DNA sequence: TCGCCCCCCTTCGGTGCTTTGCACCGAAGGGGGGC
């Protein structure tokens, strides 16, 4: 087979990114999992002639306990040519999100069977570090279609359907997409059937070369008011905060017949009785909170964008949007490990769930606002890491003014 | 020798030629240094003579090695080095010794005249064009060309380890029970071998270094502890650093304070509690490295502790794989924190200290997390995990520190040392509003041309004030209108405001600050008995709030 | 009158905010150390 021609973006460079520093366990894997690769000639070691580099770590999926070598092409990605223009994109199936059950299987192995444009090789250098610096960095490239490059996918396209036509032929309800080096596998089977299925996708793949999800619950979490049967000035202070700030969202909502309860410079603690005119006012604001907003539609030429929130007691609400105030999903993750310890990795689970849910819907990850300090998340954050995509992120240091999501 | 390894290819950057710069008048010792060498170098096959059809040039210098009277030749690639293609540099840090573990038998070699050693790509050579100028105003020098990786070209460090990595790797797979630490030229060959077995592979390991070109003169060959290596001095059983000469000074200029903290951060590593905050203020707002600075009264305080810690015998200790990595902390004082990392107590693998000032406001609480980031990279680093940690913070601290702040936080398995100072949170804001608290409703505005503004509170016991302020901002003021209700208030209060920016900096708890205006805030947050403190939008009309903000126009 | 790497402390300047200064952050100045 002879390569697709690649280009980087106009005026644009190869990423030039640092390794950062990597666990004795994380090393030693990847030297395993590359000296193989460099065997079987899917890359080739290189010197510090080639200018370009990226991170490379390791991930350790719980049931399946091997190490997944994880180059983080996120750099690479943005300055790599669009596939659109050149015709070479994948479409987004409307349905999957409609099944009650998705499975992700990784076919990142797919790629290595197809070479890389020889004048490409170069923009995808990593180096593996030493522990204590016992050696220089060890560098390598890829000859072939390298996992987690944007590229592999779209280059990869028409082999993939070859291969999938047909099992879905055989099964026209189930919904596959593929999303980087990921399967995207929906049905409505029940949930040892489904399972079944998926393990014949499986052995389908395997004569050429995780957990179940489900869209059916992912609960939307609207903007709820509190009901309270007394009413402090304090509360409708912090009730007037709330919804002056959801009028930026939400269409004819009114608080001049509550702002004047507050007439006066009066004490927080205070009890007001609500007048006629206010409960008027209060539970029309609650019916308009009630169903979700009117004229909000997914645009696929722009970002999609996160907002998480930290509520505390394990739970973390979000936000996703395009623009401002317009959301097209808000919501509301929890998980208990049992524990209730690590805020950073709930945080880290509560983005690869969220992104998830965005491949699932729209077909791409959004970018995240994190609430947590840099260095904080690089510390930790490839700890708990499982999935073979990475999202798009930057950190803010917002205090919440009104508790809008809770 | 010249290796017969494979040249790395080689490029200028795109549009760019060679340099044209004419050579510089040097000394006649110098010269004769230079003619030894290069002549020798010559007949070596390290460099060749070229003409004038050859129109790039580069000046050549000399300076004095630690090897006795030996000379190096280096040259000024500067505009070379600016025009040759971008490397990927392979040394990603420096090895440390509280990283080796203990071994039987311990090598230390070196490679003679390592660079010289490794041939440069042929079609780049024309480029390192120079000239050997011997007293200038005899004759016009000769021209040469390197043949071999030259001194001070930006490519030669990369190209030299890439082919030093090359030529040990045979060997490396080949004795996986031998560690071989490689820094530039400079081998620590370490072994459970007996001598005897473990010299043999001495010797081996020096033939193949010899069939690539490679020597391991005797001089830089060391046999027997204490060995030098990387700065320090290796025994049997533990570590020390080579010995830091502190400057003494009766008029100090900056660059000698910059020269003398130095000194103290690299002591840092073994020297337990070195701190150097005070000595580091002088440097601030100064405008020459030679202008005069007298020495504060804190800072000859801060010297002198130095002082009497650098009088002390220290010694660090070697890794056991074995045993638990264990990190303690202790706070200082004024955002300067110490650790010490061992495995068995009162053994220290190695000592260190954090004192970074991120952020115009923060806490004990976040950089005592800092501090422990801080000690996990470099845990991770130096023996690829890292450790239980030992801070002298109380466990509920920590859980009313990140239960009550908006961001996700962690700190790694932990024990709690009681080691004060303790880091505590210094007050907490209320969660609900106070019973029988006054409620100060506040306020306060600038004018942005002007820069004069006003701030302001009224009170629902019936007390006002308004305070003119000049100079001052638009987020200043807001800050003053707190700053008053705090000074006018009892040791309870409820605090009405509608600066989220305000807010925002408050709720975070912050112990200390950039700025006077806010650290006079934390010192009223501390002393008070409960705060609560809540949002209203401004321009809204609410009852207090609107009231204030009409008193402050 | 040189090169490459790590570290710390200080200063400067670019970015984005429903801003008008402010807080954040990366790069560059100085120093230490290695070869
Ligand atoms: C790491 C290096 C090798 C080891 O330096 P080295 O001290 O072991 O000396 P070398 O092996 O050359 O000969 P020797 O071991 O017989 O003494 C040398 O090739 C060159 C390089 N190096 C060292 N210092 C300097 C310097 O200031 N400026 C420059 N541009 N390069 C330098
Ligand atoms: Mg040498």
């Amino acid at each position: 087979i002879e390569t697709v021609p690649v280009k980087l973006k106009p005026g644009m460079d190869g990423p030039k990114v640092k390794q950062w520093p990597l666990t004795e366990e994380k090393i030693k894997a990847l030297v395993e999992i590359c000296t193989e690769m460099e065997k079987e000639g899917k890359i080739s070691k290189i010197g510090p002639e080639n200018p370009y580099n990226t991170p490379v770590f390791a991930i350790k999926k719980k049931d399946s306990t091997k190490w997944r070598k994880l180059v983080d092409f996120r750099e690479l990605n943005k300055r790599t040519q669009d596939f659109w223009e050149v015709q070479l994109g994948i479409p987004h199936p409307a349905g999957l999100k409609q099944k009650k059950s998705v499975t992700v299987l990784d076919v990142g192995d797919a790629y290595f069977s197809v070479p890389l444009d020889k004048d490409f090789r170069k923009y995808t250098a990593f180096t593996i570090p030493s522990i204590n610096n016992e050696t220089p960095g060890i560098r390598y490239q890829y000859n072939v279609l390298p996992q987690g490059w944007k590229g592999s996918p779209a280059i990869f396209q028409s082999s993939m359907t070859k291969i999938l036509e047909p099992f879905r032929k055989q099964n026209p309800d189930i919904v596959i997409y593929q999303y980087m080096d990921d399967l995207y596998v929906g049905s409505d089977l029940e949930i040892g059937q489904h399972r079944t299925k998926i393990e014949e996708l499986r052995q389908h793949l395997l004569r050429w070369g995780g957990y179940e999800l489900h869209p059916d619950k992912w609960t939307v979490q609207p903007i709820v008011l509190p009901e309270k049967d007394s009413w402090t000035v304090n509360d409708i202070q912090k009730l007037v905060g709330k919804l002056n700030w959801a009028s930026q969202i939400y269409a004819g909502i009114k608080v001049r017949q509550l702002s004047k309860l507050l007439r006066g410079t009066k004490a927080l603690t205070e009890v007001v009785p609500l007048t006629e005119e206010a409960e008027l006012e209060l539970a029309e604001n609650r019916e308009i909170l009630k169903e979700p907003v009117h004229g909000v539609y997914y645009d696929p030429s722009k970002d999609l964008i996160a907002e998480i929130q930290k509520q505390g007691q394990g739970q973390w609400t979000y936000q996703i949007y395009q623009e401002p105030f317009k959301n097209l999903k808000t919501g509301k993750y929890a998980r208990m490990k049992g524990a209730h310890t690590n805020d950073v990795k709930q945080l880290t689970e509560a983005v690869q769930k969220i992104a998830t849910e965005s491949i699932v819907i729209w077909g791409k990850t959004p970018k995240f606002k994190l609430p947590i300090q840099k260095e904080t998340w690089e510390a930790w954050w490839t700890e708990y890491w499982q999935a073979t995509w990475i999202p798009e992120w930057e950190f803010v240091n917002t205090p919440p003014l009104v508790k809008l999501w809770y | 020798p010249i290796s017969p390894i494979e040249t790395v290819p080689v490029k200028l950057k795109p549009g760019m030629d060679g340099p044209k710069v004419k050579q510089w008048p040097l000394t006649e010792e110098k010269i004769k240094a230079l003619v030894e060498i290069c002549t020798e170098m010559e007949k070596e096959g390290k460099i060749s003579k070229i003409g004038p059809e050859n129109p790039y040039n580069t000046p050549v210098f000399a300076i004095k090695k630690k090897d006795s009277t030996k000379w190096r030749k280096v040259v000024d690639f500067r505009e070379l080095n600016k025009r040759t293609q971008d490397f990927w540099e392979v040394q990603l840090g420096i090895p440390h010794p509280a990283g080796l573990k203990q071994k039987k038998s311990v090598t230390v070699l070196d490679v003679g005249d390592a660079f010289y050693s490794v041939p440069l790509d042929k079609d780049f050579r024309k480029y390192t064009a120079f000239t050997i100028p011997s007293i200038n105003n005899e004759t016009p020098g000769i021209r040469y060309q390197y043949n071999v990786l030259p001194m001070g070209w930006k490519g030669s460090p990369a190209i030299f380890q890439s082919s030093m990595t090359k030529i040990l790797e045979p060997f490396r797979k080949q004795n996986p029970d031998i560690v071989i630490y490689q820094y530039m030229d400079d081998l620590y060959v370490g072994s459970d071998l007996e001598i005897g077995q473990h010299r043999t592979k001495i010797e081996e390991l020096r033939q193949h270094l010899l069939r690539w070109g490679f020597t391991t003169p005797d001089k830089k060959h060391q046999k027997e502890p204490p060995f030098l290596w990387m700065g320090y001095e290796l025994h049997p059983d533990k570590w020390t650093v080579q010995p830091i000469v502190l400057p003494e000074k009766d008029s100090w200029t900056v660059n000698d304070i910059q020269k003398l903290v130095g000194k103290l951060n690299w002591a840092s590593q073994i020297y337990a509690g070195i701190k150097v905050r005070q000595l580091s203020k002088l440097l601030r707002g100064t405008k020459a490295l030679t202008e005069v600075v007298p020495l504060t009264e804190e800072a000859e305080l801060e010297l002198a502790e130095n002082r009497e810690i650098l009088k002390e015998p220290v010694h660090g200790v070697y890794y056991d794989p074995s045993k638990d990595l264990i990190a303690e902390i202790q706070k200082q004082g004024q955002g300067q924190w110490t650790y010490q990392i061992y495995q068995e107590p009162f053994k220290n693998l190695k000592t260190g200290k954090y004192a970074r000032m991120k952020g115009a406001h923060t806490n004990d609480v976040k950089q005592l997390t800092e501090a422990v980031q801080k000690i996990a990279t470099e845990s991770i680093v130096i023996w690829g995990k890292t450790p239980k940690f030992k801070l002298p913070i109380q466990k509920e601290t920590w859980e009313a520190w990140w239960t009550e702040y908006w961001q996700a936080t962690w700190i790694p398995e932990w024990e709690f040392v009681n080691t004060p100072p303790l880091v505590k949170l210094w007050y907490q804001l209320e969660k609900e509003p106070i019973i029988g608290a006054e409620t100060f409703y506040v306020d306060g505005a600038a004018n942005r041309e002007t820069k004069l503004g006003k701030a302001g509170y009224v009170t629902d016991r019936g007390r006002q004030k308004v305070v003119p302020l000049t100079d001052t901002t638009n987020q200043k003021t807001e800050l003053q209108a707190i700053h008053l209700a705090l000074q006018d208030s009892g040791l309870e209060v409820n605090i009405v405001t509608d600066s989220q920016y305000a807010l925002g900096i408050i709720q975070a708890q912050p112990d200390k600050s950039e700025s006077e205006l806010v650290s006079q805030i934390i010192e009223q947050l501390i002393k008070k008995e409960k705060v609560y403190l809540a949002w209203v939008p401004a321009h809204k009309g609410i009852g207090g709030n609107e009231q204030v903000d009409k008193l402050v126009s």
